[PDB]
RNA sequence: GGGGACUCGUGAGAGACUGCCGGGGUCAACUCGGAGGAAGGUGGGGAUGACGUCAAGUCAUCAUGCCCCUUAUGUCCAGGGCUUCACACAUGCUACAAUGGCCGGUACAAAGGGCUGCGAUGCCGCGAGGUUAAGCGAAUCCUUAAAAGCCGGUCUCAGUUCGGAUCGGGGUCUGCAACUCGACCCCGUGAAGUCGGAGUCGCUAGUAAUCGCAGAUCAGCAACGCUGCGGUGAAUACGUUCC
């Protein structure tokens, strides 16, 4: 807002997994308040993964993660009389929950039966550079690259 | 024993407390025996009147109502304090029941 | 309201179904009350006059 | 308007109900005659300058307490009109009344009165701004007034077009919850109509 | 002089009951598996305990009552907090490090008149 | 009314206008204003006149409508279109 | 497999499969099932025909079916057509029957907008 | 039975006041960070609407200056109307599903209401409901089983085991009375609706969202409206270029 930024909520390790990044994924998933549903979800996930990935799931994940990271994003101004957009370096933070909202927003529509086995393989598939979110990486990443011509207006 | 109940009831506060803890206390000095005056959950009814005449729903304004309640429960009974209980001036909005 | 009408309301209608209250203090047929007897407006202003016992504000 | 009112307030407060029961289920039919009992004692009895009304009902037992202006008229003629009053109080309630008009220790550092005293005077049809700068100067004549604000509103002289002005002094902080003030409003008749008069009296934190 | 403690959280209230032990968790006369199956809620049911590391022991006991699962779970977590440091008087900076005693003031508001909810408004329509 | 414990509801200002009627074997019409009493099979083949609101209506209670009601059968509210 | 005309598909449980048929709902199938011994739990391609014959009578001699309800309801909406009552004129004239409100509404008995 | 341990109830209070320490600032107002503390800088919310503006609204709460009727604009009663219907706008509820449908089992509340009443149990009816009747003017008894939640099974992406409008038939309750025009229940019937253009709305935390519960008005109720109570419960805010 205006004065200054307002402060980031913690969010506690998971009991299953030593990690933060699955209690913060959850939260991404979660929709009307079941967390308890969200919860075993992302657990079903990693437990049905560890099968056909052998390395830990949470280790996985973090690979898929590396990838689907953003770095620099395509955001908007309008100067004169037309607007376009500026490319502007993207925090951890910010790409990190970006990239994993991608991911939740592009398994709400992916072809199988239910979410527990979509996201799963969203999970190994983005471990493995193939998905949806992974190509929306590498388009973007390409959009916000024919627009550095316009960085130096970096408000 | 349990023979006398009563059940001392107003609306607001520092008037059941007067009524009760000096004016019931006018029977332990003949040797009686009270354990003391008793809270009971008060009570909270709510209204919600439109502040306009006319055209304004947007605007309301709560009136509530809080009855206090409390009990003493006298124990012992003597036949020549009945009289005394029936002979009390309790003031204007209180009101007391015999069990 | 009408003088008639609220003595039709203080009266015995026939069929007591047909039976309602108005306001005890300006007649209003709406937005009255059974414990109070008493419209919505004429129970503002009487009990911020405070002539009413047992009433308050709030804020919770 | 846009102001509350003070007593609506500091009800409980600062300031105290005017009538003291308790009922559960007679409550209605007991508020049904408290309403006819102040419209009787206000009509008919304008002249002596009605302050406030008390009310006290106790198991078939009640007790209105008056404090007017002047307890010289309701009185009469050592109980002419005071036994009337009471007479047509009891054919209306239907139940034995302790009937106490008692005073007011000073008819003008109450409000209340001081309202019915520039509607009678504008009735009378004298100069509002001489009426409004007397209660001013009548009410900074008490030990005990720390601020007075007068406000009339209406066509106020015959004009075609009504105004609502008001003077004050002292501090009458309407928005502290500590502040003692007193509020009244009387509708002053007069020929073109209807005058509104309300004025806040500041009489301390509290004691 | 057993020790008694009180824990809520918005409103359930628990009274933990330590008594030093082998670790028998039985809140209500009931299971810590099968009386909250949120994995979520037990963490946080030994967290101050696994801060301190002293779970082998001290088993302890509460009567439940009110709110809700979450309500509860921070009921009980409340009331160990303060309840170690009654029988212990050097654990409680290290407590506070860990910031368990806190009472964690979170209560739902009230509806607001001219509002759908709380502060959820009705729609706008200009015109 | 509507519940079957306590009947049927047909008005007694009518009861004694149609028994008396049917005794001595008679068709006249009887008018009345009566859209709430529930028709029973005693005035098959009879006539009615229905006030709807302004005005009366016949009805002629031939076989089967007996099953309804009397002020069913009385339009009241005026409407043939906007334009 | 048509069991009276309906003509079920196939890969499919008894108790949802027979509430296909116009006139018989889950609550009924509950009892169609129930008083033939037919379980809840089985897929209609490994019904056997002894079985259809245990529910080829049942449903014909306790229930009704296609066509022996359409026609009634066509017949007593005739009736209050013929009758002359306000539900038949209201049923004529398409918009709703049980006083349902004609202002902003009667889309369903109505057809879709017309901004005239 | 018993006990003042605890809760809880509700009375009186204490505590939060830049109070103390480190840094900056004329040593000021103040400011950043810490110790203690449940709460830290206004702890959160509410009540609170300065002078006035809109000749803003209300002559239909009430009062009222002028104008207007008196075999009528007064007044009583039965009906019908204020609920209509080629359209248009506004605010909402249910949906268009698998973060779900259904079956079964199984937990965790808060706030309110009750004598013209709450109807415990038992029995009858599939159910709305019906009957006998205990207890309760209520921290006692009823409302009351809260629902979303967890476990297991079925359903398997379909205009469906979605949706529940719609219709026929049969009913309960209230009310003298249920057609105009009440609510609730059962069976069968099973529409539009597959996420909504331009445009537009709300929301910064126990919030949005979602789920029930309660009340006023009220014999009954179109309660999806209004005011309240609680369960679960989020994601983001770099910042002021732009609106
Ligand atoms: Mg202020
Ligand atoms: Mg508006
Ligand atoms: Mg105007
Ligand atoms: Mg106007
Ligand atoms: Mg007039
Ligand atoms: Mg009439
Ligand atoms: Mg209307
Ligand atoms: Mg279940
Ligand atoms: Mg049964
Ligand atoms: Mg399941
Ligand atoms: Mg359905
Ligand atoms: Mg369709
Ligand atoms: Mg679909
Ligand atoms: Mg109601
Ligand atoms: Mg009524
Ligand atoms: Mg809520
Ligand atoms: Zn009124």
């Amino acid at each position: 807002p205006r004065k200054g930024p307002a402060p980031k909520r913690p969010l506690v390790n998971d009991p299953v997994y030593g990690s933060q990044l699955v209690t913060q994924l959850v939260n991404k998933v979660l929709l009307k308040g079941k967390k308890s549903l969200a919860e075993r979800i992302v657990y079903g996930a990693l437990e049905q993964a560890r099968d056909k990935t052998g390395t830990d799931p949470v280790i996985t994940l973090k690979r898929a993660l590396d990838n689907v990271k953003p770095a620099l994003e395509v955001r908007s101004r309008r100067v004169g009389g037309a607007t376009y957009q500026v490319p502007v370096e993207v925090r951890p933070d910010r790409s990190t929950t970006l990239a994993l909202r991608w991911l939740v927003g592009y398994s709400r529509q992916r072809r199988e039966k239910t979410m527990i086995e979509r996201l799963a393989n969203e999970i190994l598939d983005a471990s493995n550079g193939l998905g949806a979110s992974v190509k929306r990486r590498e388009d973007t990443h390409k959009m916000a690259e024919a627009n550095r011509a316009f960085a130096h207006y970096r408000w | 024993g349990q023979k006398i109940r009563i059940r001392l009831k107003a609306y607001d506060h520092e008037a059941i407390d007067a009524s009760a803890r000096k004016i019931v206390e006018t029977v332990v000095r003949t040797g009686a025996s009270v354990v003391g005056p008793v809270p009971l959950p008060t009570e909270k009814n709510v209204y919600c009147v439109i502040r306009s005449p006319h055209k304004y729903k947007d605007s309301r304004e709560h009136f509530e109502m809080r009855t206090h309640k409390r009990l003493i429960d006298i124990i012992d009974p003597t036949p020549k304090t009945v009289d005394a209980l029936m002979r009390i001036d309790l003031p204007a909005s209180v009101d007391v029941n015999i069990q | 309201a009408k003088k008639a009408l609220v003595n039709k309301a203080a009266g015995k209608p026939r069929f007591a179904v047909r039976a309602y209250t108005r306001c005890s203090k300006c007649g209003r047929p709406r937005a009255v009350y059974r414990k109070f007897g008493l419209c919505r407006i004429c129970l503002r202003e009487m009990a911020h006059a405070g002539e009413l016992p047992g009433v308050q504000k709030s804020s919770w | 308007g846009q102001k509350i009112n003070p007593h609506g307030f500091r009800l409980g407060i600062t300031t105290d109900w005017k009538s003291r029961w308790y009922a559960d289920k007679q409550y209605a039919e007991y508020v049904k005659e408290d309403v006819a009992i102040r419209r009787l004692l206000s009509s008919g009895l304008e002249r002596a300058g009605i302050a406030d009304v008390e009310i006290e009902r106790t198991r078939d037992r009640v007790r209105v307490d008056i404090h007017t202006a002047r307890p010289g008229i309701v009185i009469g003629r050592r109980g002419t009109e005071a036994d009337r009053i009471r007479a047509d109080l009891e054919k209306l309630t239907g139940k034995q009344v302790q009937l106490n008009i008692l005073e007011v220790k000073n008819p003008e550092s109450q409000a209340q009165l001081v309202a019915q005293g520039v509607a009678e005077q504008l009735s009378n049809r004298v100069a509002f701004r001489r009426a409004m700068r007397k209660a001013i100067q009548s009410a900074m004549r008490q030990p005990n007034v720390k601020g007075i604000r007068v406000q009339c509103s209406g066509r106020l002289g015959g004009a075609e077009m009504s105004r609502s002005e008001f003077y004050r002094e002292g501090r009458v902080p309407l928005h502290t919850l500590r502040a003692d003030i007193d509020y009244g409003l009387y509708e002053a008749k007069t020929t073109f109509g209807r005058i509104g008069v309300k004025v806040w009296i500041y009489k301390g934190d509290i004691v | 002089r057993p020790i008694q403690t009180v824990g809520r959280r918005k409103e359930a209230v628990v009274r933990v009951r330590l008594v030093p032990g082998t670790g028998k968790f039985d809140l209500n006369g009931r299971s810590l598996e099968d009386y909250f199956p949120n994995k979520v809620h037990q963490q946080l049911i030994k967290a101050p305990l696994v801060t301190v590391d002293r779970v082998e022991s001290f088993d302890i006991f509460a009567h439940l009552g009110g709110g809700g699962p979450s309500g509860q779970a921070g009921a009980l977590r409340l009331g160990i907090a303060r309840a170690l440091i009654l029988v212990s008087p050097e654990d409680r900076p290290a407590l506070k490090k860990a910031g368990f005693l806190t009472r964690d003031p979170r209560a739902t508001e009230r509806k607001k008149y001219g509002l759908k909810k709380a502060r959820k408004a009705p729609q706008y329509s200009k015109r | 009314p509507r519940s079957l414990k306590k009947g049927p509801f047909v008005d007694e200002h009518l009861l004694k206008k149609v028994d008396v009627q049917n005794e001595k074997n008679t068709k006249q019409v009887i008018k009345t204003w009566s859209r709430r009493s529930t028709i029973i099979p005693d005035f098959i083949g009879h006539t009615f006149a229905v006030h709807d609101g302004r005005k009366h209506v016949p009805v002629f209670v031939t076989e089967s409508m007996v099953g309804h009601k009397l002020g069913e059968f009385a339009p009241t509210r005026t409407f043939k279109g906007h334009i | 497999a048509r069991l009276v005309g309906v003509d079920l598909p196939r890969d499919k449980r008894m108790e949802v499969a027979l509430t296909y048929i116009f006139g018989i709902g889950r609550t009924r199938s509950n009892e169609i099932l129930a008083a033939t011994g037919i379980d809840r739990d089985l897929r209609t391609r490994d019904l056997t025909e002894e079985q259809l014959i245990h529910l080829r009578d049942y449903i014909e001699a306790n229930l009704k079916v296609e066509g022996d309800l359409r026609r009634e309801v066509q017949a007593d909406i005739r009736r209050k057509i013929e009758i002359g009552c306000y539900q038949g004129l209201r049923h004529r004239r398409g918009m709703p029957v049980r006083g349902q409100r004609t202002k902003t509404n009667a889309r369903t008995r109505k057809g879709p907008k017309r901004t005239i």
